[PDB]
C-alpha cells in the first residue's frame, strides 16, 4: 500500500556521479567542476521519465577518500555555483572566493558533508519532456539546470596526491504529474530521445502462438 | 460517449480539417498541437500577434465507413509529445510541427518516441471499433508547468490516431475510408498584443 | 553535557535523515494547480494495456481469427516474459520481488459487424496442466462468447500470489455472409485488480 | 522469573561469523560476500531448535581491524543483498551502485557500525524444521534466507592489506511457537538432521543400579 | 480421557486403517499425516483436486489384549516431525511418506530424529498401559506458518506409537497384540480445484 | 551544544540498545493466531519427562521388578549427571549456573493386571548416608506403594537449593497367579515444582 | 479396504456382545 507510492518509490540515496581532482599526473590542475544531473545513469533516467513533470528538494553528500582507501586529514573546498553564476578557472581563481557560492570546508577524516538544495527552477516543476523551441535546441529547456559543485583541495602549490568522489543524491518531498510509459528502446545520445534503427521487441519469442 | 482528460474541465467555433484516407497500408497520423490552428481561421490570427495564450480544447475523431469494412484505431491525446530521430542526430522541422495537414508515423510501434505503444493506453483514449462506434470525442485541459505560454514556440500535446488492427474490405467495397477531424477551442485567452 | 557515544556512530546509511539548506531565504517559486497528479504506483497498474501474445511489428499484439482448435494461450503471470512483459502491470512488477493479488482480462472481436461465431475461455489453476481438448477445458472454468451479441467480454483470473493458463477454444464456426472479410482479429488487454499489492524493492533488468 | 524467559533466553550478542577481505596475496579479490546465517555455530544451533516457528528482528554490527589489531582510517563499504537480488562479481563491479540495496559507508577508525534488518520472511514465522518438498530438497524451505552482506574497501586496484571481520548478531523481540526436545546426538552435515550411525546415550553410565 | 492438543479446538466420517500386530520384537511405527487419508476416500480426492487445504484432525488408537497381556506404549502427536538417515545423505521416498500402512522405527531410541525419547513427553502424549486401560485419543488442531498449504508436498504432523515396555506373556496367550488406528477429518477446507 | 564525553564512550559492551532500520517502509508479513506460543522456560521444567535410571537402548529407561532388598537408588540433583540427565528439567538447568527449588517424581508399574505386589519409596535428607537396611530407610520419610490397587504413585522431594536420595525397597514380594508373568517393570518420570527457579546464565557442556 | 468405504459398523467383541445392522429400504438385492 504505501510501500509503492510516488514518495517511496523515489527514495533513497544512489550514486549520481563519480569525479576525480587528479594533480598528481600530467594533469596538475587540482580541482573539478560537476555540473549536476540526475539523469546521468540510464536506470535512474528511466525512473524519472515516468512523469513529465516533477518537483522535489535534494540531499547531496560526499563520499571522498585516496586511491588506496587511506583518507588522511587533507582539507577540501566544496562549493556550489548556482545557476548563472560563473565556474572557476583554475585552483587559484578568485571565483572561491565569492560569497554568494556557499562552499563548505570538509576534512577527508571526517564524516561525508552533506547540504540540501532547494527547487530551483522558475517554472512550477521540472519537465523531463519539452516540446518546442526555446528561442540542436529542440526539446532543451534551460530551466531544469541545478548549478554545478566546484571541488578543490586548499593548498597553494601541487599537493602530488589524486582524490576520489562519489556524490549521493536523494531526492525529497517529491511530487509528480501526468504519467507515461517506460522506454523500450535502449537510449543513445544523452539529452534526445534518440533510438537505434534497428527495433527491439517489447516481449521475447516464442516457437507458436499455442506454446 | 465524451472523454475527459484528467477529470478537469478546461475552464479558467468547430473548425473542420481536410480528411485523411484510410487505406488498408496506412501507418497512421499526429497533428501534435496548439499549432494546427496557428495559420488558420480568426484564432490563426490570434495566436501569431499575442505574446502570450492560454488554451483548452475540445477535439472530435468520426470515420464513414460501411458495415461491410472491419478495423479499429486507437485515438490517443499525449501531452510534451517529442519525436525522435531514428538513428542511421535531430527530427527536421516539418516532423516536429506537421501543421495543419499533419504527419504520417514512420514506427507506429515506438510512435517514434521510443515508447511502446502497447502502454499508451495511460494516457487519455478512445477506441473507433467500426463494428460498435464511428466516433471518438477527448475534451483537453491545459496542462502545461507555467499559467501561459507561446503558440509558435511550444506545443502543448499532440494528437494521435494509430490504426492498430488494420482495414479489411471486401472486394466491390470503397478501398479508402475517410477520417476527419474537428477541433473546438474551449477557454481560450491572451495577452501582450 | 554528559553524553557519550554508542556503536551507531559516524556512518552514512544511504537512508533518511535531515541536512541543513544550503541557500537560506532562497523563496521557490509557488506552487500552482495541474491536473493529472499521480501518488501511488498501485493505480498505474489498474489501467488496461495491451498485451502482446503474437510471439512482424505491430501485428504482434494480434491474435487472428479464420474460418474445436485451440486458437491462442497465454500464462497469467505478469513478472516473468512473454505476453505481460508489454503491459504496464508486467513493467512495474519487474521493480519489485513479490507481487500478489488478482488479474484481470478483456478481449475486443475487431471482425465485421456482419461477422458471427462463438469462442471458448477457459482458465486453468496454477498446478493442473493445460487442457488437451475443448470439452476437458469446459469441465473448468470458461465463458462462452458470442461475437454478433457482444463485441467485448471480461475475465477476471482470481487470487494468484507471485501459474494459470488461459486457453481460447474455437467453438463451432466463424460464419460470415457473402461478401464479408473471411479472417478477423481479437486484441486482449490485461491489468491489476484493485486488491493487487506490490513487495519489497528491486532494479528493473529491463535496462 | 523474569530471568528464564524466551525474550531473555535469545538475547545477547554472540559471533555469528568470521570473514576476511584479503587481497594482499595470491587472493587479490578484495571483497567477501557472507550469507546471513543463525546457525553456522553448533551451540546456537542447538539453541534456536528449542522452537519450531520463530519470528524476530535482526541486529548486525562488525568489528573490523587488520591483522596486527591495528585499526588505520580506511574506507570500507558494507552493502546488504535483499533475498532475491543479485550479488557482487568483483570489487568493481556494478552492483556495488545499485540503489535498493543499502550500503554503509564506515571507515576502520570508527566505532563498529550497526544495523537493523526487518522479519524478511513470506511466511508468519521463521520454521526451522520443515517437513515435505518445497517444490536432496527434502525438509529445505527457501523462505528462511536473510540475504547477504557484501564488503569491500573502497579503492582503485589492490590495496596490499588483509581485513578481518567479526559479526555480532542479537535476536530482538523474539516470538516462539511449538515446544522441541534438544538434540542428544551430534550434528553432522550443516543442513539436515543426519546423525551418526553409532548412538551415543545421553546419561552416563555408573557400575550398577544399586549405586 | 481426550488429550486436546495445545489447548486449541480445529476449529475454523471415521477412516480405519489396517491392523498392526505388535509383536514381543517390534520397535514401533509412525503415520506422519496429512498423507494417510491422500490415496483412500472421499478425502482423499479431494487432496488431488485442491491446490490448497486446511483440516485439523481427530485420532484414535485402540489395543486388544487381555488381562494377562502386560506392556505399555507412549503414544505422540510431534508437528513437523522430520527423519534423519543413519550414517554409515538423505532418507529414501518410502521413509518420508510412509503412506497408509505406515513405517517401522529404525532407531526407536532416537525417534530417528536425532532427538531424544526421553524427552518425547513434551509433546502431545498418552499412555496406553495395557493393565490399565486400551485406548488413546487426540485432537490435533491445524499447527502451520500459513493459512493453507499442499496436501502432497507438505506434512503437517506425524504420529508415533513406540513400545517403550517390551510385550510379556506366558506360554500359550496370542502372540501379537492387534493395534488399530482410526482417523476423523475435522473443519477440512479446500480451495483452487 | 554543551555536551562532553565521560568514560563510558564509544565502545562496543555486547549489550542492549537501538539501531537505525535497514529498509524503511518495509512491510513485513502480518502476523496469524498460530498454537503452542510459550512465552517461559519455567513451564517446560514442570511437564514429567522419563528420566533413565539404568546406567543397551530404550531398555535404560526401566528398573526391572523380578519374583527386604534394595531394587534401586539414584540422586535427587537435576544438573550434574546420571538419570535426570535425560529429563528436560535437567537439561535446561545446564544453561543456567544455579537453580532452587522443588522436584516431583512419578512411577508407573508396567506389570500385568494380575500381579500384586508392594515396594517401599523412601528419600533421605542431603546430609545423611542412604539407609543400609529397609528398617532404617522406614523411620525416614516414604511412602508404601501396593501395586494391585494403585498403578502409579508420586513423591515429592521438598526444597533443594543447587543432594538427596531415593531408594526402592522391596517389601512383601512380586505375587502372581499361574499363567502370568513374572517380570514386571517400573518407569520413573521426574519434573520441576511451581516454585522451581533458574538463575544466572552459561553455556551448555552437552554440545 | 473396498468394504470400508461403504456402510459398516466396527464390532468389539469384548466391549459389546451383540450389535444390529439395519438394512434400508428394499422393495422385493443387498449383501451384508
Amino acid at each position: 500500500v504505501n510501500e509503492a507510492s510516488v514518495e517511496h518509490f523515489y527514495s533513497r540515496a544512489g550514486l549520481v556521479g563519480v569525479v576525480e581532482v587528479k594533480d598528481s599526473g600530467t594533469s596538475l590542475d587540482g580541482y573539478t567542476v560537476w555540473p549536476i544531473d540526475v539523469m546521468g545513469f540510464v536506470q535512474q533516467r528511466r525512473k524519472l521519465e515516468l512523469s513529465t513533470y516533477m518537483r522535489f528538494d535534494a540531499e547531496f553528500t560526499f563520499v571522498s577518500n585516496l586511491s588506496n582507501s587511506t583518507t588522511p586529514g587533507m582539507l577540501l573546498q566544496y562549493m556550489y555555483v548556482p545557476p548563472g553564476a560563473p565556474k572557476p578557472d583554475g585552483r587559484k581563481s578568485y571565483q572561491w572566493q565569492t560569497a554568494t557560492n556557499p562552499s563548505v570546508f570538509a576534512k577527508l577524516s571526517d564524516p561525508p558533508p552533506q547540504v540540501s538544495v532547494p527547487f530551483m527552477s522558475p517554472a512550477t516543476a521540472y519537465q523531463w519532456f519539452y516540446d518546442g523551441y526555446p528561442t540542436l535546441q529542440y526539446g532543451q529547456c534551460p530551466n531544469n539546470m541545478m548549478g554545478h559543485f566546484a571541488i578543490r583541495t586548499v593548498s597553494e602549490s601541487t599537493t602530488g596526491k589524486n582524490v576520489h568522489v562519489r556524490v549521493y543524491m536523494r531526492i525529497k518531498h517529491v511530487r509528480a504529474w501526468v504519467p507515461r510509459p517506460l522506454r523500450s528502446q535502449a537510449y543513445m545520445v544523452k539529452n534526445y530521445p534518440t533510438y537505434s534503427q534497428t527495433i527491439t521487441n517489447t516481449a521475447t519469442d516464442r516457437a507458436s502462438i499455442t506454446t | 460517449n465524451i472523454v475527459l482528460s484528467y477529470g478537469e474541465w478546461p475552464e479558467y467555433r468547430f473548425y473542420t480539417l481536410s480528411t485523411k484516407s484510410w487505406k488498408t497500408e496506412s501507418t497512421g497520423w499526429y497533428w501534435k498541437f496548439p499549432d494546427v490552428l496557428n495559420d488558420t481561421g480568426v484564432f490563426g490570427q490570434n495566436a501569431q500577434f499575442h505574446y502570450l495564450y492560454r488554451s483548452g480544447f475540445c477535439m472530435h475523431v468520426q470515420c464513414n465507413a460501411s458495415k461491410f469494412h472491419q478495423g479499429a484505431l486507437l485515438v490517443a491525446a499525449i501531452p510534451e509529445f517529442v519525436i525522435a530521430a531514428s538513428s542511421p542526430l535531430y527530427p527536421d522541422f516539418a516532423h516536429t510541427n506537421p501543421g495543419k495537414d499533419g504527419q504520417e508515423f514512420r514506427d507506429p510501434y515506438v510512435l517514434d518516441a521510443g515508447i511502446p505503444l502497447s502502454q499508451a493506453l495511460v494516457f487519455p483514449h478512445q477506441w473507433i471499433n467500426l463494428r460498435t462506434n464511428n466516433c471518438a470525442t477527448i475534451i483537453m485541459p491545459y496542462v502545461n508547468a507555467l499559467p501561459f505560454d507561446s503558440a509558435l514556440n511550444h506545443s502543448n500535446f499532440g494528437l494521435v490516431v494509430i490504426p492498430i488492427s488494420p482495414l479489411k474490405y471486401c472486394n466491390g467495397a470503397t478501398t479508402e475510408v475517410p477520417v476527419t477531424l474537428t477541433i473546438a477551442p474551449l477557454n481560450s485567452e491572451f495577452s501582450g498584443l | 553535557p554528559t553524553e557519550l557515544k554508542p556503536g551507531t556512530n559516524q556512518f552514512l546509511t544511504t537512508d533518511d535523515g535531515t541536512s541543513p539548506p544550503i541557500l537560506p531565504g532562497f523563496e521557490p517559486t509557488p506552487l500552482i494547480h495541474i491536473p493529472g497528479e499521480f501518488t501511488s504506483l498501485l493505480d498505474l497498474c489498474q489501467i488496461e494495456t495491451i498485451l502482446e501474445v503474437n510471439n512482424i511489428g505491430v501485428s504482434r499484439l494480434l491474435i487472428p481469427v479464420r474460418a474445436d482448435q485451440l486458437c491462442a494461450s497465454f500464462q497469467v503471470d505478469p513478472g516473468r516474459n512473454g505476453p505481460w512483459q508489454s503491459t504496464m502491470v508486467g513493467q512495474i512488477c519487474r521493480y519489485y520481488t513479490q507481487w500478489s493479488g488478482s488479474l484481470k482480462v478483456t478481449f475486443m472481436f475487431t471482425g465485421s459487424f456482419m461477422a458471427t461465431g462463438k469462442m471458448l475461455i477457459a482458465y486453468t489453476p496454477p498446478g493442473s496442466a493445460q487442457p488437451a481438448t475443448r470439452e476437458a477445458a469446459m469441465l473448468g472454468t470458461h465463458i462462452v462468447w458470442d461475437f454478433g451479441l457482444q463485441s467485448s467480454v471480461t475475465l477476471v483470473i482470481p487470487w494468484i500470489s507471485n501459474t494459470g493458463i488461459v486457453t481460447i477454444w474455437y467453438q463451432t464456426n466463424f460464419v460470415v455472409p457473402p461478401d464479408t472479410p473471411t479472417e478477423a482479429n481479437i486484441i486482449a488487454l490485461g491489468a491489476a485488480q484493485k486488491n493487487f499489492t506490490l513487495k519489497l524493492c528491486k532494479d528493473t533488468d529491463e535496462i
